[PDB]
């Protein structure tokens, strides 16, 4: 039943904060944790993400982690910052210098027992814990390095619980430092081994959606994070509203243990040019949802094949019309679904739409196209590593080169794995 | 002679709910358990007492156990209209479910809850002066419905070796399922359960879904729609045990009348008529009998014309007299394609119960003056094993999703052993049925 | 045709229409399987915890 | 748009129907094992009928009637005609035939043979790997499942040349079980000597070709010959009888094979084989469930299949068929 939420580092806490703003709103929980909604449906499954405090106050089951205090302070000051349990902010002062070795081995080690203490206290009060969800980036140092350290320690203490992540991948187009390929390649290694489902959110795709479709000339991290929180709200609707526990979702979405990296999508994506108020029809939602221009990993689905596809519709709309359009698109893209997993496209509907939208759709795909994202990281990693460029920041934290080689070798193996299943047929 | 019902997993529990609700309507049992026509208080051994015992305050209590590895579906029972009917011991819930993983339902969680279930079943058995056996309701595709049910049936053969066990099993349909692993769970549970079931009635959700769209004109049926229709079929199949009658009045007669070969123990059910309550033209005995040979009215879509009948049984409810049945049988046999195996007699066992079908007030099914459920053991139902077996073969050739089962302590070899058992099942049907 | 075995109860009747004549594992073994499964799960867990300790 | 798959890489005819579908820009071919198809151009043998009609949201059509072998197996055709109430007494257009295994009619065969030789009547039979012979023992030593059929000793001989022949007619049965007889038939032709060459008219048992191109003669000419040679027409002297035989055979099995009210739908193209004796009487020889076509006719007939059987169910955005009624 219950999920424990962790958010780590700058990117993780900023996206994490918006996610809680959004879904708190959807559940009628105001910024002080008081409920003021109008439907039993909002409270039916409220404990999945919220603990109940005396006086019908709802407190997010959220742990906030970081190695410098800046972003934590900004959250407490943000809209719903009062909503978070004060004891659940865990943070240091050194920072991680955008450096995976510092997040994972030197600065992070110091702080990790304190995070595990808060996790234990939240777990112990769970009637029956489903699992954990972590939001973080892979290009920085705290989200990437400490985040994957956290997942390793959680798995050791809770080996039989589900571990899912929303993981922002780096891209040169929206880049903070040149070492990002190193931090992400070291993290994918961990994720391959220790998560059950990872939602890959590529900052390049986020940017391009804001630029090309939303017609936003100069997007901000605020913009990107709004897209991500709407997508996070969509994928978790089946957990927060009547309809699906984490394990049953992973069993039906993950056909091989290592290929559990998903491509999310959202619709509608429209320009606010006196179109925003136009009622959107079920055809429009469904065509967008499967369009490349709508997917948040910079991967061409037409370049690979889908293993599984979950599509979630929100709002009041014809359930009949929904099936008609989901079937229509499978006939269109018949080529893009493997034929050896019968009935691998599945649909859910939920009547509670997001704030401000009569209907919406979220797409969750396990596509071999994702291999393109990993091979891009691999290419960037290799360009630097072959010259040992910027390696001294990591070897100076006690890491050896051999750990970089293993991580690179592990990701390339992953890429070849996607390639095998893309070419596999029922013949 | 008592019957104990066992409802396993979400599909079994919710179908069990629709059935017991219907029973109460049919027998005149109020939601609070009281039965005004039952003039023997706290006792008696009438026909309906095969499904209900009686408290001293006059309550009529189903002879039922509800088990689910997750509590939210059984909480419905605890809070429904007929909550006042059951007591806590009859409701057994775990904390977390099998996640559509047969291995998790059978090995990991099954091992831990089976003795409690058997203990609760034992507590009903000890209330029975002459226990007949068990009716077991479950889905093929659920981790619990598939995985725990096969564990339970093994153990029931151990504990009640001389008792009959019948199955009502929901066969998986993509129209109303979100899972992709149900072909695995389906084969795994059929292989392990086969030696332990005397007679299994499969309902294909696809068929129920399509009968609800077409006959009741429901754009998108819900489980509630599907379960009300299923409970009509269950009720007419079990009415012989619950009402004064002569045909199929004890569980062993089901095997005797429908199952010459132990492994071929899956009769095809066909029901008629299904009529939208919003409508109507009232069909004849010949017409509804003719409807029983329409693939569109079957609980599993398949084509009986291209198989062989081994046995065939007609259950009528309502305004039906024998002369009507015989004239209707005579006519249809000159028109339709019907070929029995040469080593069986070409004939029908007919039962008429004069009480017309009962419906849930305010439900989608119209009250009709007569209806019929045909139970026929056709080799044509082998089509459904072939469909299921082929989906299994497609995923299994790439070992897709196998790691989830192995990770729960199952051996990869069990997939093969189960699959090869199904291959033999298909071979058995072909031998019986083809020239 | 031939109609046989006509039983007339008060709740209806029953009869047969003929149209043409013709021409286990013990409890211990179950236990072994379940405990076997348990041990394979426990072995797999121990490898995991050993691997994490490394 | 519509989707179909191809699973008989040897279908002369449906290779052309497949190419036409593609030319319409509104059909696309998925790999042979993709389950989400509207049309299956299926395999001659073991076609997985029981997996058709269970794909959500998909109307599925196939080009074979499950159960139609009852008419297209030479052994099965005989048992059907003999034991079908609809044809048993009524069948005066099928040669006396017997089933014989190496439910068997060995004893009955000998009974009519004795009548024949004893009465000194024509007593030449053809078992079918064929063998035409007049002594009953010479035939059976060859069979040790075949059928033994009375060989038509007085066939209508084309002149000049004194040549045997047979008539192929193409029949399309759509999903609604309308019976469409293709306007065009072919004769396949041999001099007859009362040496298996002038006795077997198969296009392979001949391949020669001086009288007509490819030993095949079409209806335009065969009609003119009947007019010139015998003062009758193809329609009056033969085609009425052909239409009656097609209707009898196909209406007989309709309850066993019709796909109306079934969860998937069938159509099928048939080739009936006929003989004409010298009293202008027509005789059904066999029924082929997987026929090729006359090279000249592939174009027109394959377009008729698409028009009448395929597009009739999956519509796109005069008549070559005679409709045989009910
Ligand atoms: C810039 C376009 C704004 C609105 C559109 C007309 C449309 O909604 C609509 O037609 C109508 C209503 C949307 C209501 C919600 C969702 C609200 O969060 C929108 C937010 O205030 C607007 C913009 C934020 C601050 C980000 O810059 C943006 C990137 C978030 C992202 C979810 C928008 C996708 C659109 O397709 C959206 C759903
Ligand atoms: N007809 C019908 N089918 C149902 C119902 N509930 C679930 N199903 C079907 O049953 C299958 C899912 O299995 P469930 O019964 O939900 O699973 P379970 O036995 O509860 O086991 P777990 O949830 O995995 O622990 C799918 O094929 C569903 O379509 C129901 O109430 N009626
Ligand atoms: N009863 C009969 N009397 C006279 N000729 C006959 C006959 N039965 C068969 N034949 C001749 O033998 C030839 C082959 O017959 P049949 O059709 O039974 O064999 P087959 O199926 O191998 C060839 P196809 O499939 O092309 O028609 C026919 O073309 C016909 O001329
Ligand atoms: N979408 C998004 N990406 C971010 C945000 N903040 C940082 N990033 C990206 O995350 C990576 C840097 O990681 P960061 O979270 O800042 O480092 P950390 O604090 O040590 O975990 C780079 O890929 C940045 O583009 C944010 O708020 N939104
Ligand atoms: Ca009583
Ligand atoms: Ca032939
Ligand atoms: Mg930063
Ligand atoms: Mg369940």
């Amino acid at each position: 039943r219950e999920i424990v939420h962790i958010q780590a580092g700058q990117c993780g806490n900023q996206i994490g904060a918006k996610f809680w703003e959004v879904i708190s709103d959807e559940h009628g929980i105001d910024p002080t944790g008081s409920y003021h909604g109008d439907s039993d449906l909002q409270l039916e499954r409220i404990n999945v993400y919220y603990n109940e405090a005396t006086g019908n106050k709802y407190v997010p089951r959220a742990i906030l982690v970081d190695l410098e205090p800046g972003t934590m302070d900004s959250v407490r000051s943000g809209p719903f910052g009062q909503i978070f349990r004060p004891d659940n902010f865990v943070f240091g002062q050194s920072g991680a210098g955008n450096n995976w070795a510092k997040g994972h081995y030197t600065e992070g080690a110091e702080l990790v027992d304190s995070v595990l203490d808060v996790v234990r206290k939240e777990s112990e009060s769970c009637d029956c814990l489903q699992g954990f969800q972590l939001t973080h980036s892979l290009g920085g140092g705290t989200g990437s390095g400490m985040g994957t350290l956290l997942i390793s320690k959680i798995r050791e203490e809770y080996p039989d619980r589900i571990m899912n992540t929303f993981s922002v991948m780096p891209s040169p187009k929206v880049s903070d430092t040149v070492v990002e390929p190193y931090n992400a390649t070291l993290s994918v290694h961990q994720l391959v081994e220790n998560t059950d489902e990872t939602y890959c959110i590529d900052n390049e795709a986020l940017y391009d959606i804001c630029f090309r479709t939303l017609k936003l000339t100069t997007p901000t991290y605020g913009d990107l994070n709004h897209l991500v929180s709407a997508t996070m709200s969509g994928v978790t609707t089946c957990l927060r509203f009547p309809g699906a526990d984490l394990r049953k979702l992973a069993v039906n979405m993950v056909p091989f243990p290592r290929l559990h990296f998903f491509m999310p999508g959202f619709a509608p994506l429209t320009s606010r040019g006196s179109q925003q108020y136009r009622a959107l029809t079920v055809p429009e939602l469904t065509q967008q949802m499967f369009d490349s221009k709508n997917m948040m990993a910079a991967c061409d689905p037409r370049h690979g094949r889908y293993l599984t596809v979950a599509a979630i519709f929100r709002g009041r709309m014809s359930m009949k019309e929904v099936d008609e359009q989901m079937l229509n698109v499978q006939n269109k893209n018949s080529s893009y679904f493997v034929e050896w997993i019968p009935n691998n496209v599945k649909t859910a509907v939920c009547d509670i739409p997001p704030r401000g939208l009569k209907m919406s759709a979220t797409f969750i795909g396990n596509s071999t196209a994702i291999q393109e994202l990993f091979k891009r990281i691999s290419e960037q990693f290799t360009a630097m590593f072959r010259r040992k460029a910027f390696l001294h920041w990591y070897t100076g934290e006690g890491m050896d080169e051999m750990e970089f080689t293993e991580a690179e070798s592990n990701m390339n193996d992953l890429v070849s794995e996607y390639q095998q299943y893309q070419d596999a047929t029922a013949d | 002679r008592e019957c104990i019902s066992i409802h396993v997993g979400q599909a079994g529990v919710q179908i069990g709910n629709a059935c017991w609700e219907l029973y109460c309507l049919e027998h005149g049992i109020q939601p609070d358990g009281q039965m005004p026509s039952d003039k023997t208080i706290g006792g008696g051994d009438d026909s309906f007492n095969t499904f209900f015992s009686e408290t001293g305050a006059g309550k009529h209590v189903p002879r039922a156990v509800f088990v689910d590895l997750e509590p939210t579906v059984i909480d419905e029972v605890r809070t429904g209209t007929y909550r006042q009917l059951f007591h806590p011991e009859q409701l057994i819930t775990g904390k977390e479910d099998a996640a559509n993983n047969y291995a998790r339902g059978h090995y990991t969680i099954g091992k831990e809850i089976i003795d409690l279930v058997l203990d609760r079943i034992r507590k009903l058995a000890d209330q029975c002066t002459g226990l007949q056996g068990f009716l077991v309701f479950h889905s093929f595709g659920g981790g619990t419905g598939s995985g725990f049910t096969s564990l339970l049936m093994e153990r029931l053969s151990v504990d009640y070796g001389k008792k009959s066990k019948l199955e009502f099993s929901i066969y998986p349909a993509p129209q109303v399922s979100t899972a992709v692993v149900e072909p695995y769970n389906s084969i795994l549970t059929t292989h392990t359960t086969l030696e332990h079931s005397d007679c299994a009635f499969m309902v294909d959700n696809e068929a129920i879904y399509d009968i609800c769209r077409r006959n009741l004109d429901i754009e998108r049926p819900t489980y509630t729609n599907l379960n009300r229709l299923i409970s009509q079929i269950v009720s007419s199949i079990t009415a012989s045990l619950r009402f004064d009658g002569a045909l199929n009045v004890d569980l062993t007669e089901f095997q005797t009348n429908l199952v010459p070969y132990p492994r071929i123990h899956f009769p095809l059910a066909t029901y008629a008529p299904v009529i939208s309550a919003e409508k109507h033209e009232q069909l004849s005995v010949a017409e509804i009998t003719n409807a029983c040979f329409e693939p569109a009215n079957q609980m599993v879509k398949c084509d009986p014309r291209h198989g062989k009948y081994m046995a065939c049984c007609l259950l009528y409810r309502g305004d039906v007299v024998p002369k009507d049945v015989n004239a209707a049988i005579a006519t249809i046999k000159t028109k339709r394609s019907i070929q029995f195996v040469d080593w069986c007699p070409t004939g029908f066992k007919v039962g008429i119960n004069y009480q017309p079908p009962t419906v849930v007030p305010g439900g989608d099914l119209a009250k009709v003056q007569r209806a019929v459920c045909m139970l026929s053991n056709t080799t044509a139902i082998a089509e459904a094993w072939a469909r299921l077996d082929h989906k299994f073969d497609l995923m299994y050739a790439k070992r897709a999703f196998v790691h989830w089962y192995v990770g729960e302590g199952m051996e990869e070899g069990e997939f093969s052993e189960a699959r090869e058992d199904m291959a033999a099942l298909e071979k058995d049907y072909e031998e019986v049925g083809v020239d | 045709m031939e109609v046989i075995e006509l039983n007339k109860c008060t709740s209806g009747q029953s009869f047969e229409v003929i149209l043409k004549p013709p021409s286990d594992p013990s409890l211990e073994e179950i236990q072994k399987k379940l405990e076997a499964a348990e041990e394979r799960r426990k072995y797999q867990e121990a490898e995991l915890l050993k691997h994490l300790a490394e | 748009m519509y989707t179909f798959v191809v699973r008989d890489e040897n279908s002369s005819v449906y290779a052309e129907v497949s190419r036409l579908l593609l030319a319409t820009g509104q059909w696309k071919r998925l790999r042979k094992d993709n389950p989400r198809f509207n049309l299956m151009l299926g395999e001659r043998n073991r076609l997985p009928f029981g997996r058709l009609g269970h794909e959500p949201g998909l109307v599925q059509l196939v080009n074979y009637y499950r159960g139609a072998d009852k008419l297209c197996r030479k052994a099965s055709l005989v048992k059907l005609i003999k034991t079908s109430p609809e044809l048993s007494e009524s069948c005066t257009w099928f040669p006396e035939s017997y089933v014989i295994y190496p439910t068997d009619e060995r004893e009955v065969f000998l009974a009519a043979y004795n009548r024949r030789r004893e009465g000194r009547e024509g007593n030449v039979w053809i078992a079918k790997g064929i063998l035409i012979s007049s002594e009953a023992s010479e035939l059976l030593d060859f069979i040790d499942v075949h059928v033994i059929q009375k060989y038509l000793e007085k066939p209508l001989l084309l002149e000049p040349g004194h040549r045997k022949f047979d008539i192929r007619s193409w029949v399309l049965v759509d999903h609604l079980y309308n019976i469409y007889l293709y306007r065009e038939g072919v004769l396949r032709t041999s001099p007859y000597n009362s040496d298996k060459t002038c006795h077997l008219t198969n296009h392979c048992i001949q391949k020669y070709g001086r009288y007509e191109e490819g030993n095949e003669m079409f209806f335009e000419e065969f009609n003119q010959y009947l007019m010139d040679a015998l003062n009758t027409t193809l329609e009056n002297s033969i085609l009425l009888q052909i239409k009656h035989i097609i209707r009898s055979c196909l209406m007989c099995i309709e309850p066993a094979i019709s796909t109306k009210h079934l969860h998937y739908q069938s159509f099928q193209l048939f080739g009936f084989d006929f003989m004409v004796d010298e009293e202008l009487k027509v005789w059904l020889i066999e029924v082929n469930g997987a026929p090729a076509c006359a090279q000249k006719l592939y174009a027109e007939l394959c377009q008729g299949i698409v028009d009448v059987a395929i597009s009739s169910v999956f519509p796109l955005a005069t008549s070559i068929f005679i409709k045989l009624h009910h």
